């Protein structure tokens, strides 16, 4: 459920 | 002995940290200005610094050997729970015992008890946060030890919501063993005395700091006007 954290982790 | 794989691990973590931690603090100029005068006056500035510090912590995390083998869900769980702890840990670098403050290069960017208080946080967090910073400063860690501690904090298998705990443990153990062995070969006494155990104790102090941070975050957040002054990344990561 974490759009931004996911984007920065990719 | 300290193995080439372990020497490699240290190398990676030092560079990873150098790329994610600017000791000149040049980016602080992008943050909403600090206001010390005025309730919650410091909140926009510190919310922004935390937001930034979150991104930089993620940047460090991605570069930890074995972190990339984890599921995205687990990467996410580990970052969510450790972010504030790693921010507390990395902040030791700017913290100074000279006057018990975080000194980020200029008086506008030097922060103290009253400034954190002006960010909506009480002494329940701040008194033990500063204690934590003094106790960690007193360890006078090698930079090598500093980067390993931050990485071990991030890869913890007991964080709630952790799926592949066995794999998380295997990564952390590799970093733990790297740290034990480094202290023995590279840290001369008496600085090395019980140093591993003292570092581990700091991971326990951080859990408690994290718990308190969460309660106060939740209280401040109940009011939507405060939450308005935070950043989207901070809302996503802290809740
Ligand atoms: C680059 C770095 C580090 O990443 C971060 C640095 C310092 C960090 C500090 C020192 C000053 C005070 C800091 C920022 C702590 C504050 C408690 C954070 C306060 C702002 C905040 O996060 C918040 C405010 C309101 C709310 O509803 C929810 C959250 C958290 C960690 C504390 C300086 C510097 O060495």
């Amino acid at each position: 459920n974490h759009p931004m954290l996911m984007n920065l982790l990719k | 002995k300290l193995s080439e794989e372990q020497q490699h691990i240290i190398a990676i973590l030092l560079d990873a940290h150098h790329k994610t931690y600017d000791p000149t603090y040049a980016d602080f100029r992008d943050f909403r200005p600090p206001v010390r005068m005025s309730p919650l006056s410091m909140l926009p500035h510190l919310a922004d610094l935390v937001s930034y510090s979150i991104q930089k912590v993620i940047g460090f995390a991605k570069m930890i050997p074995g972190f990339r083998d984890l599921t995205s869900d687990d990467q996410i769980v580990l970052l969510k729970s450790s972010a504030i702890e790693v921010i507390m840990l990395r902040s030791n670098q700017s913290f100074t015992m000279d006057d018990m403050s975080w000194d980020c290069g200029s008086q506008d960017y030097k922060y103290d008890v009253t400034d954190v208080s002006k960010a909506g946080h009480t002494l329940e967090l701040i008194e033990p946060l500063i204690k934590f910073q003094v106790g960690l400063k007193k360890l006078n860690l090698h930079e090598e030890e500093h980067v390993l501690l931050m990485a071990i904090c991030i890869v913890s298998p007991d964080r709630p919501g952790v799926q592949d705990a066995k794999l998380v443990e295997a990564i952390q153990d590799r970093l733990s063993n790297t740290l034990q062995t480094y202290i023995r070969c590279r840290h001369p006494p008496p600085g090395s005395h019980q140093l591993y155990a003292k570092m581990i104790q700091k991971l326990a102090d951080l859990r408690s700091l994290n718990e308190e941070h969460s309660k106060q975050y939740r209280s401040l957040s109940f009011q939507p006007e405060n939450s308005m002054k935070l950043t989207p990344l901070v809302l996503e990561v802290f809740g």
